[PDB]
RNA sequence: AGACCUGAGUGUGGCAGGACUACCCGCCGAACUUAAGCAUAUUACUCAGCGGAGGAAAAGAAAACAACCGUGAUUCUCUCAGUGAGCGGCGAGCGAAGAGGGAACGAACUCGUUGCCGAAUCGGGUCUUACAAGGCCUUGAGUUGUGGCACAAAUAUCAUUU
RNA sequence: AAAGAAGGUGUUAGCCCAUUGAGCCAUAAACCUGAGCGCCUCAUGAACAAGCGAGUAGCACUGUUUGGGAAUGCAGUGUCAAGUGGCAGGUAUUUGUCUGCCAAAGUUAAAUACAGAGUAGGAAGACCGAUAGCGAACAAGUAGCGUGAGCGAAA
RNA sequence: AGAAGACCCUGUUGAGUUUGACUCCAGUCUGGCUCUGUGCGGCGA
């Protein structure tokens, strides 16, 4: 909208909030990041420090597929299980089987505490969500 | 004119490998006048005589004998070892399309024979070359 | 629109402002000033697009 | 069959026999015009395999073209702005010189429409290549349905726009896959479509 | 016969258990057979036509010995290592007989 | 003044609008639902030009590829000629009764070749195949008491009469084994990609160590 | 200046030496092109060609 | 004498030429500008210049992607991705592809080669209501190969009358 | 009133006029219809061991192009293959295993563009309203101007 | 009055001209292979 604007105020003040001294000229400073070491250096190096390098090898045509590994912790499976049984759930009685690549999540985790025991299938886990899951009272399914 | 009679000496000055030598070596007079008087009664049936034979074998429903021309055709009948004699003409104008012809009937053992033809052949034969 | 003529500055050294001004002679348009949200038969000040 | 052995005889460019027909062809090839009409062609395997046959309307020309690389004319050698630009004689230009040739026997030849060509001959100045062309108003051509595409008038100067075989190597369209991906179908069709600023119309 | 995977993700044999099948005879598998006829018209051409410039030097200089030698004149000229290997290869047997 | 604002990186420096000297490199989508709706008017147009087959021809289920798209399915381009042959059926007379052929699909799995098999047997007995004369029959074609209640399908996939892409049914909920309770289950997962991941490093060690 | 390579100065000067190698460009093969000897020839005279 | 080959001259029947050129195909090809200077780089494989079609053009039927439980001609769209790709005085800046959801889609075929046949071909005449994918006739081209049959969607060749 | 429609008429029209529907009439071919339907003529569907594209690919130097980096594509020249296989698998080399495909010949609809085209005809708009909008609401690329390329109104 | 000082200075503004400025380019020269074949020899390894 053009009547929110800030030219529609000071439409009549005849410097538009740029001044008498300095004027509002084109490109005062450079176009664009001109000068990040040289008359922006403080700029450059105060809020955005990494900036300027090289770091690590080149991995010549990635593809981002292949390197595809979803992450979901124990105490957030409960997102994947209906809530119709998860009350059905008990240790040492019949479980709910969570089919993770079904639902993206590639890989468990062992974050906080597991809030219903289920078997799940999984096709990575760690050492500490395997052995949390065993003493909750489920398991983990290895899968491809 | 002038440059198919300098090509000619161009031809003849030049060291010339034995492969195209072989067709400046002819076979003579007595074994060529004999080669194409035995090719001429065994010449290919002509167009009537072709058009006829079938039409009078359309009739028994209501190829005698010939040389092999062409060089699709003699190729197969070396091949496969069936011609008794093949005849080669000496100078066809891409000379490539004859230049293996002497050393594919040495390797099957066929006699051959290089004449002083391609106008002489054809002439045996009905066509023009 | 506007910027269909082959106007150019005449520059400084004249008693005239520093614009683009209609090339040629012998027409009413010829001298007159041009390519300017000013001008009259110059474009306008940001000129809009379809692609708003 | 019959091709093997031309096939294979035209492998054998460098040996002793071929050296020496290709030395009495280059010599009568340059005491010829640029652009010469033959009745057969110097390679019928050659030819054969690149669409001629022995019909009506086919015709075989051998045109003929200059080596090296290319001058570019700017005058006296002198060109401006930036000093990438600066260079005149180590220039090369981006078609092959059989493209070349089939450009200048078909915008010579208007009534004709080539189809593609074949190197035939090399010397140290001159390359030449028989140009295959065919008439389209040629009442064999029209009725035949495998050349009869030729007669439609999209095919009009083919080799003026990189449609033949040698057009479609010095665009790329030998390669298919991850090295033409800039070039297909055309640079300038991924050009355009990589870079045109789409506004999709909610957004 | 074609090895069938183990249904976890990683290893030996890393896939889905899914029964594989066998492969299965193409047309394109007429390429690594002999071809008794192919060369048996490139003997007749290389009984006719002689030898390269490049075929007459590189054994030339393999009666005198040179055969690293013979094996580095090639790949200059032919670019290929595999491709020198057996054009040395093919001139060893013209000597031999 | 500049702040703490992001580095711009906007790309935007190659004559895209047009202004009086460019002529633009832009594309706007402001016929998008002229399209749309010329398309399905075009779609509409068609389902009577060809009626009473399907508007679209039977594609074969097929998976994906690439690990992040192993659990998925989605309809490939045609059947290959031995699915097709599994189904009793010839793959040049298939193309011609409504049915889509890959000649370039290899089938390297039998799961995957019997989900397409059970999709031609299907199509078949849904199949009515008019005759050519319908005075004289030919063969097992229609009877004109089907060759005039027959229809035709929009379904935009051609899954009308072979149902949608069939997905895995998910597990039931079952107990906890005797093995599963008590098995370590990343040191299986880790030994089996160690073996791999270190294959040659530890291969090349014992090569190492027979020499010598 | 821009005529010619002696032009210019504020006396008429030849400013470099107006002996012209055989390898100067044309624009700068002026003077006395190639010249193996100069000034007044005292003595015999030499016969002039290569 | 005649032939064949390579070239002429005329007769007859045809065609090309210029226009347009928004889009599209092939080449040719800058600089201002940006880098707070400037030469690599950028602008841009863009403007201008030359050639050529169409109602679209171009591409297209795997010497492809992948690394999967695999996919399946091209083109286009959203996304991939302003990219933990990559290129870059590694500066300014630039810059994709595979996968996935879709649009379209009856989408596939023809030579050459090989094998088996060998003028069964093509053009001109002329006759059938007919410049017949018909007969009949023609040395006129053509055997220095026109055509037919088979080649992964394949199960193969000729008969013939149903 | 199945018609409210938005133009004209002396001043604000559903009723003054034209319009605004169902349908009627007439059609060179082409297009579409049991690949519409007969006849003549002419084709013919189904039954009863060989190889597959050679100055090519590659390689070297140079030039350019690319995100393509010990070289993505191309060009020049030198060199120049293999098939008792070759190409691609995004870090160069030699050697293996693997996987995909079979270059160097040809046609091919639709989905895509129309960024200063054109023909025939529609729909219009939170646009402009005679210094605005096309230069041009008008005998406008006109009168005029310049040797010319060209420039170019007012109204 | 005339005309955004024609002097002077500033600008990371030019341009004509110069040159053992910086980066290159035509031209001229020189070497390599090429075009490029046939003989009898000779100096060589
Ligand atoms: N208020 C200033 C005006 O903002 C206008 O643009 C404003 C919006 O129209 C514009 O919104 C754009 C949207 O148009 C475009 N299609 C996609 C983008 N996601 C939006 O940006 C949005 O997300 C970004 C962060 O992602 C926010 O910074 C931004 O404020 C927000 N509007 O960003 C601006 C924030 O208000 C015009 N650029 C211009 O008229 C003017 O600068
Ligand atoms: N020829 C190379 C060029 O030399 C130029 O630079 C050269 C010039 O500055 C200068 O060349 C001078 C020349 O001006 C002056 N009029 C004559 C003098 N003979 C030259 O000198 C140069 O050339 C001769 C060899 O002929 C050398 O003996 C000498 O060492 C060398 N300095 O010496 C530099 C070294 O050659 C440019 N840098 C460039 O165009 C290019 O590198
Ligand atoms: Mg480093
Ligand atoms: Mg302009
Ligand atoms: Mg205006
Ligand atoms: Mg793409
Ligand atoms: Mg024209
Ligand atoms: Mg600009
Ligand atoms: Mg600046
Ligand atoms: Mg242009
Ligand atoms: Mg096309
Ligand atoms: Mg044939
Ligand atoms: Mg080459
Ligand atoms: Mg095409
Ligand atoms: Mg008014």
């Amino acid at each position: 909208p053009t009547r929110f604007k800030k030219c529609r105020h000071q439409r009549g003040s005849t410097f538009c909030g740029y001044g008498r001294v300095g004027k509002h000229r084109k490109h005062e400073s450079g176009r664009g990041n001109a000068g990040g070491m040289h008359h922006h250096r403080i700029n450059f190096d105060k809020y955005h420090p990494g900036y300027f390098g090289k770091l690590g090898m080149d991995h010549y045509h990635r593809k981002k597929n292949p390197m595809w590994k979803p992450t979901i912790n124990l105490n957030n499976l409960s997102r994947l299980i209906a809530a119709e049984e998860a009350a059905k759930a008990t240790k040492g009685g019949t479980l709910p089987v969570v089919d993770l690549q079904s639902s993206g999540y590639a890989k468990l985790l062992g974050n906080g505490h597991i809030q219903v025991p289920c078997i799940v299938k999984a096709r990575y886990v760690s050492k500490l969500a395997d052995k949390k899951i065993r003493k909750a009272g489920g398991a983990v399914v290895l899968q491809a | 004119v002038t440059m198919q009679r300098k090509k000619r000496v161009l031809q003849r000055r030049l060291k010339v490998p034995p492969a195209l030598n072989q067709f400046t070596k002819v076979l003579d007079r007595a074994s060529r006048n004999e080669a194409l008087k035995l090719i001429k009664k065994y010449a290919p049936e002509t167009r009537k005589a072709r058009r006829e034979r079938l039409h009078k074998a359309a009739e028994e429903k209501k190829a005698p004998l010939a040389v092999v021309t062409g060089l699709q055709e003699v190729t197969r009948a070396i091949e496969k070892k069936q011609a008794r004699m093949v005849v080669i003409a000496n100078n066809v104008d891409p000379v490539e399309l004859v230049l293996w012809m002497p050393n594919l009937c040495r390797a099957n053992k066929i006699p051959y024979a290089i004449v002083k033809d391609m106008a002489r052949l054809g002439d045996a034969i009905g066509r023009k070359t | 629109s506007g910027m269909n003529h082959s106007a150019h500055s005449w520059g400084t050294g004249r008693a005239v402002a520093r614009i683009p001004r209609i090339s040629g002679g012998g027409t009413s348009t010829s001298g007159a000033g041009a390519f300017g949200n000013m001008c009259r038969g110059g474009r306008m000040f940001a000129p809009t697009k379809i692609f708003r | 069959g019959a091709f093997m052995y031309l096939n294979e005889l035209w492998k054998k460019k460098s040996s002793d026999v071929m050296r020496f027909i290709q030395r009495i062809r280059s010599w009568e090839f340059r005491h010829q015009h640029t652009v010469v009409r033959l009745r057969r062609p110097t390679r019928p395997e050659k030819a054969r395999m690149l669409g001629y046959k022995t019909k009506q309307g086919f015709c075989v020309f051998r045109v003929r073209v200059r080596r090296g690389g290319r001058k570019r004319p700017v005058h006296k050698g002198i060109t401006y702005g930036k000093p990438k630009t600066s260079g005149v004689l180590g220039m090369k230009l981006n078609k092959n010189n059989q493209a070349v040739a089939e450009q200048r026997l078909g915008k010579r030849f208007g009534n004709l429409r080539v189809l593609n060509s074949y190197w035939v001959n090399m010397d140290s100045t001159f390359k030449w290549y028989e140009v295959i062309a065919v008439d389209p108003m040629c009442k064999t051509i029209r009725r035949d349905p495998r050349i009869n595409w030729i007669v439609n008038s999209v095919h009009k100067h083919r080799e003026q726009r990189g449609l033949t075989s040698a057009g479609r190597k010095h665009r790329g369209l030998r390669h298919k896959g991850h090295k033409a991906s800039k070039l297909r179908p055309s640079y300038r069709a991924a050009w355009r479509r990589n870079n045109r600023i789409v506004f999709l119309r909610k957004r | 016969a074609p090895t069938p995977r183990t249904g976890i993700i990683a290893g030996f044999n890393k896939g889905h258990v899914t029964t594989r099948r066998p492969r299965q005879p193409s047309p394109n598998d007429r390429f690594a057979v002999p071809h008794k006829h192919l060369r048996a018209v490139k003997a007749i051409i290389a009984d006719l036509v002689g030898l390269s410039p490049l075929e007459k030097r590189v054994q030339e200089f393999l009666r005198v010995g040179k055969e690293k030698r013979a094996l580095k004149y090639c790949k200059k000229r032919l670019g290929d290592f595999t491709a020198a290997k057996k054009k040395r290869s093919k001139m060893e047997e013209a000597l031999r007989h | 003044p500049k702040g703490n604002n992001a580095i711009p990186h906007v790309h935007q420096k190659k004559h895209w609008n047009p202004c009086s000297s460019q002529k633009g490199n832009v594309k706007v989508f402001l016929n998008q639902p002229a399209q749309k709706h010329r398309r399905r008017r075009l779609r509409l147009l068609k389902a009577k030009k060809v009626f009473p087959r399907p508007l679209k021809a039977l594609r074969p289920q097929v998976n994906c590829p690439t690990v992040r798209h192993n659990m998925k399915r989605r309809l490939g381009r045609g059947f290959s000629p031995a699915e097709l042959k599994a189904a009793g059926l010839n793959p040049q007379y298939a193309a011609t009764i409504g049915i889509r052929v890959d000649s370039r699909r290899k089938n390297k799995s039998e799961e995957g070749m019997n989900v397409n098999v059970q999709r031609l047997k299907t199509y078949m007995s849904k199949l009515v195949l008019f005759p050519m004369n319908h005075k004289k029959v030919q063969k097992g074609e229609a009877s004109e008491e089907e060759v005039k209640a027959a229809t035709q399908d929009r379904s935009r996939f051609g899954d009308a009469a072979v149902g949608a892409v069939v997905y895995p049914s998910a597990e039931t909920p079952r107990a906890v084994s005797a093995e599963e309770k008590s098995m370590c289950v990343y040191a299986f997962l880790k030994k089996n990609h160690s073996a791999v991941r270190f294959f040659g490093a530890r291969s090349a060690r014992a090569a190492r160590k027979e020499a010598a | 200046p821009v005529e010619h390579p002696h032009g210019g100065g504020n006396h008429q000067h030849i400013g470099h030496p107006s002996t012209v190698s055989r390898h100067s460009p044309p624009g700068q093969k002026v003077g006395l092109i190639a010249a193996r000897r100069t000034g007044r020839i005292r003595g015999g005279k030499a016969v002039k060609g290569a």
